[PDB]
């Protein structure tokens, strides 16, 4: 939960899950940026955020 | 080149140093444990030893 | 009498290092938002709102 993530300020589980490159799922409200370039599609830039 | 008294003094000062290595675990357990166990505060290690 | 074969001595010491005493500049503690603070029983610090 992103709500809990912001509320409690903890980052332990998420950091360890992401560092070891393991599947994760986040549920919560997020603004989106629309990119419609196939250059961005081929050159992976959807995970560097 | 020194007299035995001076050399004994200096060697005793050298071998009885008061300094100890500083690890991440040591600096983490030096912080009081009750505050570490809390959830209101978050302790993050950022500086590189 | 000044004797050279016993006055000569070799010292032992570390190569180089730095002295650290503060031990608090290597840790950061950012507080959670003041409204959502909880207690030992995982209930919020102030339960009136």
């Amino acid at each position: 939960n992103l709500e809990e993530l912001m509320r409690t300020g903890s980052y332990a589980q998420i950091t360890n899950m992401l560092l070891n490159n393991q599947p994760v799922a986040l549920v919560g409200a997020l603004p989106f940026v629309t990119d419609s370039s196939v250059i961005s599609l081929i050159a992976i830039l959807d995970a560097t955020v | 080149i020194l007299h035995p008294i001076d050399y004994a003094f200096n060697e005793y000062f050298l071998q009885h140093q008061l300094v100890e290595p500083l690890n991440n675990d040591i600096i983490f357990n030096y912080i009081p444990e009750r505050i570490r166990n809390d959830v209101n505060y978050i302790l993050n290690m950022d500086r590189n030893l | 009498q000044f004797d050279f074969r016993n006055s000569m001595h070799m010292l032992t010491s570390n190569l180089t290092f730095t002295v650290y005493s503060d031990l608090l500049a290597f840790v950061s503690a950012d507080t959670v938002e003041p409204i959502n603070a909880v207690a030992f029983d995982n209930m919020r610090i102030m339960n009136e709102l």
